[PDB]
């Protein structure tokens, strides 16, 4: 029970599609994550790509 | 001005005991405050022991700035000072 | 204020084993036994019983600190024999000696009374 | 029959097939990480000692899987170099490290100032320290190693 | 009182390299002369190329160089100590390293001491 | 990580993995190259050489090995029974314990050749 307000979401009186697009973009921004490189100490280890 | 060029550095090339103590303390404090470690730790947990391991392998990322009496200074890397 | 309870000299904690055996890899066929809540009374008896066995090549004990009630024994035997078996034989032999000693004492006391 | 010296094939070993000859024989230590890997697992070295009139020829073997098919080869082993790893001894004569180290000479090479591994302290092996900077002590360390090896050889009454 | 105990270094070299027995030495006389002469110019107390720095450096090590030359003499090395080539190089390197380790450290509060 | 997995193989450290896997695989590759029935040239040249040798010596079946440039760590086993038979290519994987052909592990190259000949005889 999140929608506790009786907002008049009539299709002729409410921009349903823009709300859906904005909410989808807000979920697509909540999917953002943080990442970083890995450091390993080994004599034969080198931080290189496959071709490198 | 006050900096001294790396070619004409005349101070001792060995790590003194005061510099060793200060470097170990600072590195241990940084490790205990979640700084990345540059050596592979097998099972060590104590920050001072990890700092000593880093020092033995010349992997401490710190610079010692030695001050002369007139005000000038020389910058020495921890990796280029000989440690016993 | 900092004095330990006197019953700690002989009462064994629930989480503390009476006996812990570890090998001594420096020399072959040697073990280190740690006795908890024991002192010289058992240590000297076991040591000087074991020292007379032909297949026991080394036996010693030490009480590290008099404020802690424990001792540690080092035992080394020949290739054929295992040190734990020698320890069991020593315990059984001392028990038999005490049994016959008690029997003879009771006999002599009954005779003289 | 020349005696056999067994080296650890681990990449973390300070003594490898690339620099074993120059270290044990010539007395100069070079970093094996910078040296290229050696394709041959068998090498021959010469030791000059005051205890013997003539130089002794020794064979250095990295892997015993392909060179120890016979049990009599193990009678020629006079030194074992280990890195403190259990997996070195899977195919050895004594799969347990302890019995192997009471029946054979074990050597561990470490840089001066580094901490000894726990397994090394629990084994009967010698510890030899190589300084990272000073290079004059390499001959002294090699002399200690060869003193132990020559003591073992004289105790074995080897004929040369 | 002087730094770097030379007697201890010499007997350590004798023990390490087994310098006993009447075996002849392969240590040539020019090697001895040049080794001692070069050693007497690597005992760095002060670093630098200025002429005053060199004069102070030569002044600071006069007594120690006298000690080293008095001990590591050619006849003494060949007859009393009986060093060989490896022992000689080890002695020279050890003298240099130990002299480097005996210098005072900057930052010392020598006044309070 | 304390446990490292390379397929079904399980190891406890990087050095153990290296010595037991990579060195053995390199030894098997060296043995395959040093074998008499090997050719390191391109696949088309290998097929042409096999066709020419089969045409010249049609009384016997010829088999050769070559590098799998498309799939690293593998080998192509090309055998031609006779000039009228199409060239059939088999996949051989370089494992630490030997060579994997038709889900069978062969310790050496000669054992691999013997197993290939036995499989051809059984399938005939």
């Amino acid at each position: 029970q999140v929608a506790g307000l009786n907002v008049n979401r009539n299709p002729k009186f409410w921009d349903i599609e823009s709300e859906n697009r904005d909410r989808q973009e807000e979920i697509d921004k909540q999917r953002e994550e943080s990442r970083e490189s890995r450091v390993i100490k080994h004599p034969f280890f080198h931080n290189m790509k496959s071709k490198e | 001005e006050l900096a001294i060029l790396k070619e004409e550095r005349t101070t001792t090339p060995y790590l003194t005991k005061y510099e060793r103590a200060r470097i170990l303390g600072t590195r241990a404090l940084q490790i205990s405050m979640n700084a990345p470690v540059l050596v592979d730790i097998e099972g060590e947990t104590d920050p001072l022991q990890i700092a000593m391991k880093e020092l033995s392998q010349r992997k401490i990322p710190l610079v010692i700035r030695r001050y002369l009496p007139d005000g000038s200074y020389e910058d020495w890397g921890c990796d280029e000072l000989i440690v016993d | 204020m900092n004095a330990p309870d006197r019953f700690e000299l002989f009462i064994l904690p629930d989480d503390v084993p009476k006996l812990k055996i570890t090998p001594d890899s420096r020399v072959p066929n040697c073990i280190i036994i740690k006795f908890e809540r024991e002192d010289h009374t058992l240590a000297n008896l076991l040591r000087e019983e074991l020292a007379l066995y032909p297949d026991v090549t080394f036996v010693a004990y030490k009480v590290e600190h008099p404020l802690f009630a424990n001792f540690v024994m080092r035992l080394q035997t020949e290739e054929g024999t295992r040190p734990k078996q020698a320890l069991e034989r020593a315990c059984a032999s001392i028990i038999n000696k005490l049994k016959t000693l008690d029997h003879k004492f009771n006999e002599e006391w009954n005779i003289k009374n | 029959k020349e005696p056999i010296i067994v080296l650890s094939p681990a990449a973390s070993s300070l003594v490898r097939m690339s620099n074993v000859k120059e270290f044990l024989q010539e007395g100069k230590f070079l970093d094996p990480s910078k040296e290229p890997a050696s394709s041959s697992n068998l090498l021959a070295i010469q030791r000059k000692s005051s205890r013997f009139k003539t130089p002794i020829k020794l064979l250095v073997v990295d892997n015993v899987e392909k060179l120890f098919t016979k049990s009599e080869y193990w009678d020629r082993v006079v030194a074992i170099v280990t890195t403190g790893k259990d997996w070195q001894f899977k195919n050895y004569k004594y799969k347990d490290p302890q019995i192997l180290f009471q029946k054979f000479n074990g050597f561990y090479f470490k840089y001066k100032g580094d901490a000894v591994p726990a397994s090394v302290k629990s084994w009967n092996v010698k510890v030899l320290d190589i300084d990272r900077v000073e290079r004059f002590s390499d001959r002294q360390v090699v002399e200690q190693f060869w003193d132990t090896v020559e003591n073992t050889l004289v105790a074995k009454r080897y004929k040369s | 009182p002087l730094p770097v105990n030379l007697r201890r270094i010499i007997q350590n070299a004798q023990q390490i390299f087994h310098l006993d027995r009447a075996k002849a030495s392969d240590l040539t006389i020019p090697e001895i002369i040049h080794g001692v002469r070069d050693l007497c110019k690597k005992l760095f107390v002060l670093r630098g190329e200025n002429e005053l720095i060199k004069e102070a450096q030569q002044n600071a090590t006069s007594l120690f160089q006298c000690l080293v030359r008095a001990r590591l003499a050619t006849r003494r090395i060949l007859e009393e100590f009986r060093l060989n080539r490896d022992a000689f190089e080890w002695v020279l390197g050890t003298i240099e390293a130990q002299f480097q380790r005996s210098l005072v450290h900057p930052g010392e509060m020598v006044g309070v001491i | 990580g304390r446990v490292l997995l390379v397929g079904k193989y399980r190891y406890h450290d990087l050095d153990e993995l290296l010595v037991e896997y990579v060195n053995n695989v390199a030894n098997k590759v060296e043995l395959m190259v040093s074998h008499d029935k090997f050719m390191s040239d391109s696949l088309d040249y290998v097929k042409e050489w096999l066709e020419r040798y089969s045409k010249a010596n049609g009384n016997r079946s010829h088999y050769i090995f070559t590098f799998n440039r498309k799939a690293p760590g593998w080998f192509f086993l090309l055998f031609k029974l006779n000039p009228t038979s199409e060239i059939k290519i088999w996949n051989v994987k370089a494992l630490p314990d030997g060579y994997l052909l038709a889900n069978n592990v062969y310790p050496d190259t000669n054992s691999l050749c013997n197993g290939f000949k036995t499989l051809m005889s059984s399938r005939r």
